[PDB]
């Protein structure tokens, strides 16, 4: 009955004058937690040496089969990774990546570490099979972001923050409450 | 427990009685006698027919009597004013040649 | 006859078109539940020309193909697409749609782009709402013609001249 | 006439093609026509590993994801006889109940949306976000999760988890009430709901309805009580019940559930302390990765686990469980391969839908929309 | 008028022209406030980009509407299709120039209306039939019996309510002894604002004007996020915009009349501020409905039909009759005052338990 109808209005009215709680994107960075799963990064050692060996353990883990990995045996004089095997081609089709995370768990080099990326979307199928060098810990954005930032000449931002890094990542420093 | 008067009966009628150590039980019946048997059960106070899982044993690494096998799960809802929690399966091997079986 | 072919008109009209985007979501998946999320309650879309969020092509021309689908849905979707007005854009939302995630099966349709042409992919199942925002920002500047591909290659300001429009 | 309400409409988003035999001002019967989506998960998963199958489990329940997952987990766990740490089990209930709340949030959110006043949805959603934020924290995933792992979850809780969890338990009681506040009075609420949603308890079982439909008709039937599975034995909580099949009844039940759920949370927090988070039998469990560094045997098992994945023994198995959506269970035949030889899923909502032409006998035409909505369709059950 | 101004054909025209486009711009920015006020109401940020405050978004919207296919579909006839929105907008536009905006000869000394007639009430009442004409016509035009059936509901219901509005307008004509607005206003100028005089008629009127198309019984089927109105969803572009537009124009028209009626529009013995006082009354009721609109539900027309017809209309004419008794014997109008006030007081007391 009738009382309620009034009470209904009451509360909502409180809320009306309440200054809201919503966060504008991309105008205050999204709040993420360190375990969050963005775009995979390929890590390296302080020895400047890529951790991955083309472990390809992930590939058994990927139910989508989202990984095309051509292996190779490192240079003995100039090894691109200290190991005797590396990933001569590292491709990931993001169009079906499962971002298994199990992925990470199987990889023993800890090469693969989910990012904080999500700013990925483009118009063309085959551009969205992200490559090796797009999948590093050394890039400064997403593929479209970056590609924009050259033609526009603008710099970068990514619009997220975490409380702090995930320990797993230990290279790249992201915006963390202190960046955007 | 509602189950038990079915069990002695099943035994009486010599039906093989499968049991997993996980306490799941099947009763292996022929097609013909099923309907009526199952009629008797509902009458005996079987509340709830939960499932019908159709099984294809096309390829299996052990022999089975038939390729197609149905399995009913009957239950007695104890939370109802009747019932005992009496839950059990009935399996009924099925000729591939005739993919028939009277409904329930 | 659509607002083009003088300097003035095309920028004008294009601003109009770009900023008024009216999403018609084509839920059939988890996407939808994130989509209602995507609407409100953290972020808005009304500041991107959207009060339209609902089921009439009689209200919209922004097609968001949102979710993993089956064979049975292809002609349906096709027809729904057809029953939109002449300029119209195709977002392919999420992985589930875009290339069929983790299913390889008869039942499903993989590579939704089969059924209708696409202009925008936005991967991830689930993605973040915000990614979709980023996507429509893309789509904004895309229909504005201030876009390319990752090879610097230009493209039309519509989804709708990749296969037949109607 | 036979009216054809097609898929994706209006914002009810079942694939629904519905043949409504009308009197031109009434509903007589609906022949529902469905199955316009489907995958055949059950098939696919025999072509993936057991580990892999855990991907599939939350991918057919938008709502309480974790329940499917759990139910499947349990089945496996039983089969090879694996045990789960107490702390693990603590966590598992917490997530489960958190997921139940989520479900309810979405249920009522949609309820409002579907028809009736639109707005309060957004508030319920605010809370949902809070829940989501909790999920985000611990699993890095908004929803869909894999945190639960065989033998127990795969890593420890955040510390950050504790503050926020308390926080939201503070706010919610009051909030819950205020949603409830909209319903019970509003005499229009009455006039839209009370009369409709009819079905005898007797027929609820005959046509198959599951708790919160069955218990929406106040028939006590918690599968957590009846076939009590882990932890719940030793947790107090009661059954929330209605006493008749109507929309009206349903709606109030859910609110009560939430409060029960919250007390279970409350209970849980007390019973929470350090412990290993999964079974330490490395035969059956993947080993810790902080030890690959160390032994070969580790490396071997590790490698093996994530490649081939174990062989469970031959067996069929079923466990009945109480999901948010009703009677849940997996009938799993494994042949002892690396993949099962049968994955049957018990999908409650699907069975609950059988009772729709019945449920919707002789109803009124604007009412019929709600009557669908009130039952809660998640199309995954149906479509599979 | 028998004591009131006149102005050239040209000046008349100008005022008209202005007032039309004024109401366009009105509708535009109204949408903005509605959107934003909605957001805020449900604790949310809104249009703020492309503004500041989303200002230019309506432009975009309008521009969107144009440059589009705008076609008739087979199984409909062309002429009817075109006419059917047209009609509704003309007649929606029409009827607002009747009503004033301030004190006489004071729109820069020129008359503060566009037409003024001598027969206020009639005109309004008359216009009230013509919108619903547009509606059902559209239904039929569309050639889906689905659309049609909705429209039949709609119209039927509307028309039901339309009648109660009739029974309302007799009552003030009693009091003033006249039906032209100005005098009516002026009646309140001496004695005071008319809802005092007849709270249940204020009340019953109020709730009947709800029953206008206004998205506030808020089922009809209305269109936008329910089973739809048949005057939409078989429409396209600009034509669709028109319908939506119309619903809002009604909304505000009604929102204006209620001030007109129960207050003076700009009577307020405290101060004279013409235009200001108009808006303030507008504003009040405007928000008032919107607050209802938000926080209250979609109402099955089944319920509604039962509701208005059986209870609401009979009680309204009943109140009239009573007042007519008093007025016929021409008794102290104080004698109504007490009662009016009391009935409200009663029916107010009735709320809580
Ligand atoms: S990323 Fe890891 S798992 Fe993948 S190939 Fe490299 S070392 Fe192996
Ligand atoms: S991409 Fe993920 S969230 Fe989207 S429909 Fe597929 S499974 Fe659902």
């Amino acid at each position: 009955t009738l009382k309620a109808l009034a009470q209904s209005l009451g509360i909502t009215l409180k809320y009306l004058f309440s200054k809201p709680v919503t966060v504008p994107y991309p105008d205050a960075p999204v709040a993420l937690k360190p375990r969050f799963h963005g775009r995979h990064v390929l890590t390296r050692h302080p020895n400047g040496l890529e951790k991955c060996i083309g472990c390809s353990l992930c590939a058994a883990a990927c139910p989508a089969y989202a990984i095309y990995v051509e292996p190779a045996e490192n240079d003995p004089e100039n090894p691109v990774s200290a190991g005797e095997r590396y990933a001569k081609v590292y491709e990931i089709n993001m169009l079906r990546c499962i971002f298994c995370g199990l992925c990470e768990e199987a990889c023993p080099t800890g090469a693969i570490v989910l990012g904080y990326d999500f700013e990925m979307a483009d118009y063309e199928y085959s551009d969205l099979v992200y490559g090796k060098e797009d999948m590093l810990v050394d890039v400064v954005g997403t593929k479209p972001q970056r590609r924009e930032a050259k033609r526009t000449g603008k710099p970068v931002k990514v619009g997220y923050v975490v409380p702090y890094v995930r320990p797993e990542l230990e290279g790249f420093k992201a915006p963390t409450e202190g960046g955007k | 427990m509602r189950l038990e008067r079915v069990l002695e009966e099943a035994r009486a009628k010599g039906y093989p009685i499968e049991d997993n150590g996980l306490g799941n039980l099947w009763v292996v019946l022929p097609r013909e006698r099923f309907k009526e048997e199952m009629a008797h059960y509902k009458a005996m106070g079987f509340n709830f027919l939960a499932d019908i899982v159709g099984l294809d044993y096309l390829t299996y690494p052990d022999p089975r009597p038939e390729r197609f096998a149905v399995v009913y799960e009957l239950v007695s809802l104890p939370g109802w004013k009747d019932g005992d929690g009496s839950r059990f399966f009935v399996r009924v091997y099925v000729p591939e040649e005739d993919p028939r079986l009277p409904t329930v | 006859r659509e607002g083009i072919l003088f300097t003035t008109l095309e920028k004008l009209v294009a601003w109009g078109r770009s900023n008024s985007l009216w999403p018609a979501t084509f839920g059939l998946a988890c996407c939808a539940i994130e989509m209602m999320a995507s609407t409100d309650a953290r972020n808005d879309l009304a500041r991107f020309g959207s009060e339209v969020f609902r089921a009439s092509p009689r209200q919209a021309d922004v097609m968001i193909v949102a979710g993993r689908l089956s064979k049975k849905m292809a002609p349906v979707m096709r027809r729904v697409w057809e029953q939109m007005p002449d300029p119209k854009w195709v977002i392919s939302m999420g992985a589930c749609a875009s290339s069929g995630g983790m299913f390889n099966n008869y039942a499903i349709v993989q590579n939704v782009d089969s059924v209708v042409p696409v202009d925008v992919y936005v991967p991830g199942c689930p993605p973040r709402p915000e990614a979709l925002i980023y996507a429509v920002m893309q789509l904004q500047k895309k229909v504005r013609g201030q876009a390319y591909n990752e090879r610097g290659e230009r493209l039309p300001p519509v989804a709708a001249w990749k296969r037949t429009r109607g | 006439m036979t009216l054809n309400v097609g898929p994706q409409h209006p914002s009810t988003h079942g694939v629904l093609r519905l043949m409504v035999t009308l009197s031109g001002e009434e509903v007589l019967e609906v022949v529902p026509h469905i199955g316009y989506l489907h995958t055949g998960f059950e098939k696919t998963m025999e072509h993936r590993t057991y580990l892999q199958n855990i991907t599939y489990t939350p991918r057919m329940d938008y709502l309480h994801s974790f329940a499917h997952d759990l139910a499947y987990a349990l089945a496996v766990e039983k089969l090879l006889g694996a045990v789960v740490p107490p702390r693990a089990e603590t966590i598992r209930v917490i997530l489960n109940e958190l997921s139940r709340l989520a479900s309810h949030l979405v249920f009522l959110g949609t309820g409002l949306l579907d028809l009736g006043a639109l707005t309060p949805f957004f508030y319920a959603f605010r809370e949902r976000e809070t829940i989501l934020d909790l999920f985000e924290w611990v699993t890095g995933q908004r929803f869909h999760h894999n945190y639960i792992r065989i033998g127990g979850v795969k890593e420890d809780l955040p510390e950050e988890f504790v503050p926020e969890l308390k926080k939201l338990l503070e706010v919610l009681p009051h909030r819950i009430d205020e949603y409830e506040a909209l319903f019970a009075e509003s005499p229009i609420f009455y006039e839209r709901a009370r009369g409709v949603g009819v079905i005898p308890p007797e027929v609820a079982i005959d046509l198959g309805l599951t708790g919160g439909s069955l218990r929406a008709s106040g028939v006590n039937y918690d599968v957590r009580k009846a076939y009590p599975y882990s932890g719940y034995e030793t947790y107090t909580f009661d059954v929330p019940l209605g006493e008749r099949g109507d929309v009206f009844d349903r709606m109030l039940v859910r609110i009560r559930e939430m409060r029960e759920s919250v007390k279970i949370i409350k209970q849980a927090l007390e019973r929470l302390e350090p412990g290993p988070v999964r079974d330490p039998n490395p035969q059956i469990t993947p080993p810790p990765r902080h030890l690959l560094e160390t032994s070969m045997e580790a490396v071997i098992y590790h490698f093996k686990h994530y490649t081939e994945g174990f062989h469970p023994p031959k067996g069929e198995v079923y466990v009945p469980t109480e999901s948010a959506r009703g009677e849940l269970g997996y009938y799993i035949v494994s042949d002892g391969g690396s993949m099962p030889y049968r994955v049957k899923v018990r999908a409650p909502s699907f069975v609950n839908l059988q009772s729709l032409p019945y449920a919707c006998k002789g109803e009124q035409v604007p009412d019929m929309v709600a009557i669908i909505a009130s039952l809660d369709p998640v199309m995954g059950d149906v479509d599979r | 008028t028998w004591s009131y101004p006149v102005d050239p054909y040209w000046m008349v025209a100008l005022k008209a022209l202005l007032v039309v486009v004024g109401l366009l711009t009105a509708f535009a920015f109204m949408t903005l406030i509605e959107r934003r006020l909605l957001a805020r109401f449900q604790v949310r940020m809104g249009p703020n980009r492309v503004g500041p405050f989303g200002l230019l978004q309506p432009l975009a919207d309008a521009i969107k509407s144009i440059f589009k296919e705008d076609i008739v579909v087979a199984q409909a006839d062309r002429f009817l299709f075109v006419l059917a929105p047209l009609i509704s907008v003309v007649f929606a536009l029409l009827a607002f120039g009747l009503i004033p905006f301030g004190p006489p000869g004071s729109f820069f000394g020129y008359q503060p209306w566009v037409i003024n007639l001598d027969l206020g009430i009639l005109y309004l009442f008359a216009v009230s039939e013509l919108a619903v004409y547009g509606i059902f016509l559209s239904g039929w035009a569309s050639g889906s019996k689905y659309s049609l059936l909705g429209s039949l509901r709609s119209s039927a219901s509307l028309i039901s309510y339309e009648l109660g509005l009739g029974l309302a307008l007799l009552a003030p004509v009693l009091l003033v002894g006249s039906l032209n607005l100005n005098d009516i206003v002026n009646w309140q100028k001496e004695h005071g604002w008319l809802f005092l005089y007849a709270f249940p008629a204020f009340l019953v009127y109020l709730i009947a004007s709800m029953a206008e198309a206004a998205r506030t019984p808020f089922d009809l089927p209305e269109a936008e996020q329910e089973l739809v109105g048949g005057y939409h969803t078989e429409y396209s572009s600009i034509k669709w915009a028109l319908f939506q537009m119309a619903e809002y124009i009604h909304f505000i028209t009604a929102s204006a009349l209620i001030p007109t009626l129960f207050l003076g529009g700009w009577t307020m013995p405290v101060l004279e501020v013409p235009y200001l006082w108009m808006f303030l009354k507008i504003a009040f009721f405007l928000f008032f409905f919107i607050w209802i609109r938000a926080t209250w539900f979609r109402l099955r027309y089944d319920q509604l039909l039962r509701f208005g017809w059986g209870f609401l209309f009979p009680l309204a004419l009943l109140w009239f009759l009573v007042t007519a008794l008093v007025v016929a014997l021409d008794l102290p109008r104080t004698y109504l005052l007490y009662l009016s006030a009391l009935s409200f007081l009663v029916l107010l007391g009735a709320v809580l338990y």
